[PDB]
């Protein structure tokens, strides 16, 4: 299996503002198999980016992302209040597994 | 549109074993394949495995095998999950998703990711 | 119960055209349209049937082939062409009842240095028959001894006509029997 590890573990950011978060991949990850997700507290993990370049349905434009080799990373063009939540990595290029997974908060 | 609906908060003893169920409709039942994902408290996201609707086949995580049993019922379009000898360390929501990673008639590797989760069903060990 | 289409278009990896990957749709209803009004592919030419009465249309069985190939090579998957792949490596027939479909990947199937994991049939005694694999691996190289199978230059700086591709050809077969696949 391969490891997914995110950074930095929790980013302090005011409202306005852009966030880039990154995961790095032990092992070779190809596009096609790199996904990322959302979580507020409270609520169900969200796709928001499948295939590391092609948003899930209903996703704001302001969110995107991109990578090759074990470099992958997700960004949010501008922070709304509603934006503040745990991201997560996942690849199922090697069975499936998530990252540690990254806080974003004011 | 599309909801999964799964079952309310269950509390089992040590040994004991806990069924849980997820509704799905909104879309073609055995077109799609069924993940299971849980979450203990402060914790991440752990996946568990997936089922086909299709053909009934299943692939389990390592860490879990022998102890997850999955099946579906295409009659009510409700897949099911059933996690025995529960320990202290299984107290975690358990979500239901629509799976769009493997393919549901060959389990071929396709592009996307879970999604459709349901509002994750809280099982404490105690 | 509908036809797994979106699990073949949607696949994160298509097999070397030497070596051509086949698999078979049955008892299952087949939504067309999604494919021929899809602006992802670049390619939707078809053979003995109209593409916009498919849905009208039953069939014994569907067969799906996939390959990656290069752009100028494209031309080559239809009736009555020749040419490298056209004869050593996927041979269509001159009475083909089908669609060729086919769309640019060279964001999925190439990386920097080029990628190499693709390779062509090169070298062989004859022509391919109509639906034929060969992955056979006769030549020790040398003086006129040559391997098989050449590598392709998948850069992603190449020009489009030496970018990769991604094709699928659906093969639609009617025989003395019950049709299993039929449109809404
Ligand atoms: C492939 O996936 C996309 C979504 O990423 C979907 O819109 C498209 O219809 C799918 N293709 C087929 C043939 O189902």
């Amino acid at each position: 299996e391969i490891v997914l590890t995110q950074s930095p573990g929790t980013l302090s950011l005011s409202p306005g503002e852009r966030a880039t978060l990154s995961c790095r991949a032990s092992q070779t990850v190809s596009s096609t198999s790199l996904a990322w997700y959302q979580q507020k507290p409270g609520q169900a993990p969200r796709l928001l980016i499948y295939g590391a370049s092609s948003r899930a349905t209903g996703i704001p434009d302001r969110f995107s992302g991109s990578g090759s080799g074990t470099d992958f990373t997700l960004t949010i063009s501008r922070l709304e209040p509603e934006d503040f939540a745990v991201y997560y990595c996942q690849q199922h290029d090697t069975s499936l597994t998530f990252g540690g997974g990254t806080k974003v908060e004011i | 549109q599309v909801q999964l609906v799964q079952s309310g908060a269950e509390v089992k003893k040590p040994g004991a074993s806990v069924k849980v169920s997820c509704k799905a409709s909104g879309y073609p039942f055995t077109s799609y394949g069924i993940s299971w994902v849980r979450q203990a408290p402060g914790q991440g996201l752990e996946w568990m495995g997936w089922i086909s609707t299709y053909n009934g086949n299943t692939n389990y995580a390592q860490k879990f095998q022998g102890r997850v049993t999955m099946t579906t019922d295409t009659s009510t379009t409700t897949g099911y999950m059933e996690l025995r000898r529960l320990r202290s360390d299984d107290t975690a929501v358990y979500y239901c998703a629509r799976d769009y990673t493997r393919g549901a008639w060959f389990g071929e590797s396709l592009i996307g990711g879970f999604d459709n989760w349901g509002q994750g069903t809280l099982v404490t060990v105690s | 119960n509908l036809c797994p289409f979106g699990e073949v278009f949607n696949a994160t990896r298509f097999a070397s055209v030497y070596a051509w990957n086949r698999k078979r749709i049955s008892n299952c209803v087949a939504d067309y349209s999604v494919l021929y009004n899809s602006a992802s592919f670049s390619t939707f030419k078809c053979y003995g049937v109209c593409p916009t009465k498919l849905n009208d249309l039953c069939f014994t069985n569907v067969y799906a082939d996939s390959f990656v190939i290069r752009g100028d090579e494209v031309r080559q998957i239809a009736p009555g062409q020749t040419g490298k792949i056209a004869d050593y490596n996927y041979k269509l027939p001159d009475d083909f009842t089908g669609c060729v479909i086919a769309w640019n990947s060279n964001n999925l199937d190439s990386k920097v240095g080029g990628n190499y994991n693709y390779q062509y049939r090169l070298f062989r005694k004859s022509n391919l028959k109509p639906f034929e694999r060969d992955i056979s691996t006769e030549i020790v190289e040398g003086f006129n001894c040559y391997s098989p199978l050449q590598s392709y230059g998948f850069q992603p700086t190449n020009g489009v006509g030496y970018q990769p591709y991604r094709v699928v050809v659906l093969s639609f077969e009617l025989l003395h029997a019950p049709a299993t696949v039929c449109g809404p």
